[PDB]
RNA sequence: GUUUAUUAAAAACACAGCACUGUGCAAACACGAAAGUGGACGUAUACGGUGUGACGCCUGCCCGGUGCCGGAAGGUUAAU
RNA sequence: UUGAGCCUUGAUGUGUAGGAUAGGUGGGAGGCUUUGAAGUGUGGACGCCAGUCUGCAUGGAGCCGACCUUGAAAUACCACCCUUUAAUGUUUGAUGUUCUAACGUUGACCCGUAAUCCGGGUUGCGGACAGUGUCUGGUGGGUAGUUUGACUGGGGCGGUC
């Protein structure tokens, strides 16, 4: 499910609005990649389902803590 | 990101400088295959340690291996009892762990591959002389005199 | 740019026109001008004397390239076959080789059809 | 340099040929390139001018003496009005039209004075000081600066030779100071 | 076909061409094909060279 | 042959045959927010779309318009 | 590498009376060249082949000005430049060349595993493209929602408001 491991960041709805201002039901996704990291701490590659936003948030934070944060909410990983 | 480099790397780094990297390059390959890290602040003060440390300290340490030969040039002189054949030329001779086992063996403590008579190395008596070494560039003279008694 | 001084003048000459370009040996082309192209139009070009008009235009466009000696390709019936060659020699050409080069098939393909003049 | 290196004149005779040609601006919309009557400068440069005018049989008694030298008179208007090489410059304005005598056909004159109270009046200067420097082509400027008996001190034509900056059209940034001449050439910025 | 002339001169001495190719089989091969007709064209071409 | 089960069986649909056009295969194209699947366990002598409709003799002129294909120097032109 | 700016630098002008292939104003009655010149002789070169510039060079030492005409006068020299152009750079793209490490693999293989899925691993092929998110111009009866007036000797047509 397009969902974004690290932020929780899912689709969500709102409408298009034409220039007559019309709506219509539509979504935004997030910016989803799954993108394989090398955490030194286990030899090797653990793979996230990652918006982008995600990826910085794991820069700054740093991978370690990120997956801390997954396996303390019983993330499976 | 700023990243803070590890080895020497190329057409950027430096050994432990703080560039500026595109993340992809950080990412993907530098910090992964360890050639530099997150410039996480609490790492760049780690570094900051590491700015005082062995720096300013191990090179007024190697300013001791230096200093060991401000006591090469104030005897200047050992003595070998070497004798003389049939005209005051050695009966003996004297090396390396002759003139470092002669060197040590008093005040004047040197490693005994820290001594270099080009070969004379060596073949008659009197005085001589030989190039004292404990630094790469800082090494010294004295004069040796090999004692007919 | 350049300099060469050892070249080729390859002249193409056919009955409407003829052209001419100097290439260095290497068949690499160092400056032309034709026929047509220095004035006169229809039967006009079809002259020897357009053709000698041509020779002098090119040699003023690859002198750039100080060419001192150069062979000779000549190509095609028509005039300014020979006539051009002329100009080249006075232009002030030294003159080493000269060949005929017009092509001829071993009866190969048919020919135009009409000409009911 | 920040403002002019008016020491940046450094073989002719003098550097008087020395000329403020900076930038104006394009004729985007619609405006003009218009220099004064005679721009005087706050530098009085020191040059004995020689004004004609188009005066009378009246003011050639002190009409010559302000920084000029003679004054044409009025049989000399249609008199001297028979030459080629035979034949700043005056007018004096409001009723006073110049066309019966000054606009046939390929030269400059039109500002001078005007004044009929006095010919020379205690104060009535900025005349004996520059010339004019108008339209030429893609922009104007035209003129001359100073000479070789100048420093900082003929530099105040930078402040108030610049300083004549005037409305400008729209879509234009109108400036580019540089004089020199007769030996090199060049300048800074505004 | 080819010269390669060489010391002392400047005439053309392309006396050449006219021994070979240039209109000769080339005013030929320039246009109508023929077929049976050159048979005839070369037929009158010995009726000719008789006397 | 098919078809309006229940007012139309036909000259209507289909049909073999023909033409145009798409598709290099993870095909086009189709069902699918997607995974996955048909196409196909096929591969241009194949697969889709479209029109015409055994066969015989044939299938002319028009590219301005509307579609479509190619193109590009200029002009005009979006977030930014 | 190449398109566009921006900044220095160097190119060139056959309207008529005429010493002559006069760009426009402006300084402007001497600068220049032995810091080695005119004019012959070629080199690159622009081009309406009309003629120009120049590095190299043979060279070897003065030319000019209102001059009277021309609507406007000096290759006397100097400027900020337009005609259009040409070259290094600075900037911004874009287009192109490589790499592998992101990412694709609907090649091969190893294990989970007696498994045509899936995961991991190895290898091969691609590779910063492709693809996806957000934003954005175009297209879009494929879908969707609707509009498509009233008078009228019935309505419609015509006409009328
Ligand atoms: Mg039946
Ligand atoms: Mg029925
Ligand atoms: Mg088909
Ligand atoms: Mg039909
Ligand atoms: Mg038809
Ligand atoms: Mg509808
Ligand atoms: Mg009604």
């Amino acid at each position: 499910s397009r969902v974004c491991q690290v932020t929780g960041k899912r689709p969500v709805t709102g409408n298009n609005r034409s220039h007559a201002l019309n709506a219509t039901k539509r979504r935004f996704l997030p910016n989803l990649h799954s993108h394989r990291f090398w955490v030194e701490s286990e030899k090797r590659f653990v793979t996230l389902r990652v918006s982008a936003k995600g990826m910085r948030v794991i820069d700054k934070k740093g991978i370690d803590t990120v997956l801390a944060e997954l396996r303390a909410r019983g993330e499976k990983y | 990101m700023q990243v803070i480099l590890l080895d020497k790397v190329a057409n950027l780094g430096s050994l432990g400088d703080q560039v500026n990297v595109k993340a992809g390059y950080a990412r993907n390959f530098l910090v992964p295959q360890g050639k530099a890290v997150p410039a996480t602040k609490k790492n760049i003060e780690f570094f900051e340690a590491r700015r005082a440390e062995l720096e300013a300290k191990l090179a007024e340490v190697l300013a001791a291996a230096n200093a060991r030969a401000e006591k090469i040039n104030a005897l200047e002189t050992v003595t070998i009892a070497s004798k003389a054949g049939d005209e005051g030329k050695l009966f003996g001779s004297i090396g390396t762990r002759d003139i470092a086992d002669a060197v040590t063996a008093a005040g004047v403590e040197v490693a005994k591959s820290e001594v270099r008579l080009p070969n004379g190395v060596l073949r008659t008596t009197g005085e001589h002389e030989v190039s004292f070494q404990v630094h790469s560039e800082v090494f010294a003279k004295v004069i040796v005199n090999v004692v007919a008694e | 740019r350049k300099q060469v001084s050892d070249g080729v003048a390859h002249i193409h000459a056919s009955f409407n026109n003829t052209i001419v370009t100097i290439t260095d040996r290497q068949g690499n082309a160092l400056g032309w001008a034709t026929a047509g192209g220095s004035g006169f139009r229809g039967s006009r070009k079809s002259t020897p004397f357009a053709a000698q008009v041509a020779a002098e235009r090119c040699a003023d466009a690859v002198k750039e390239y100080g060419i001192k000696n150069l062979e000779v390709m000549v190509k095609g019936p028509g005039p300014g076959r020979e006539s051009t060659i002329r100009a080249l020699n006075a232009a002030g050409f030294r003159i080493t080789n000269i060949t005929d080069v017009t092509p001829i098939p071993h009866n190969g393909c048919r020919p135009p059809k009409k000409r009911r003049v | 340099k920040v403002y002019t290196i008016d020491e940046a004149a450094r073989t002719a005779k003098f550097d008087e040929t020395v000329e403020v040609h900076a930038k104006l601006g394009i004729d985007p919309r619609r405006s003009d390139q218009n220099v004064r009557g005679t721009v005087s400068l706050p530098h009085g440069l020191g040059k004995q001018v020689r004004v004609l005018a188009i005066a009378k049989g009246e003011k050639i008694k002190e009409a010559e003496e302000a920084g000029a030298d003679y004054v044409g008179g009025e049989e000399i208007i249609q008199k001297i009005l028979d030459g080629w090489m035979d034949f700043v410059m005056g007018a004096v304005g409001s009723k006073l039209g110049r066309i019966l005598g000054p606009r046939g056909l390929n030269p400059k004159a039109g500002t001078v004075g005007f004044n009929i109270g006095e010919i020379i009046r205690e104060i009535k200067a900025g005349r004996i000081e520059f010339r004019n420097d108008k339209t030429g082509a893609i922009h104007a400027p035209v003129g001359k600066a100073s000479f070789p008996p100048e420093k900082l001190a003929d530099n105040i034509r930078a402040f108030i030779r610049a300083l004549e900056a005037h409305k400008p059209e729209g879509a234009k940034g109108t400036f580019l100071r540089s004089v020199y001449v007769t030996t090199t050439m060049g300048p800074s910025v505004r | 076909i080819k010269v390669r002339e060489n010391e002392p001169f400047d005439v053309a001495l392309r006396r050449f061409k006219r021994s070979c190719e240039k209109a000769g089989v080339l005013a030929e091969v320039r246009r109508r094909e023929f077929y049976e007709k050159p048979t005839t064209e070369r037929k009158r071409a010995k009726a000719s060279a008789v006397k």
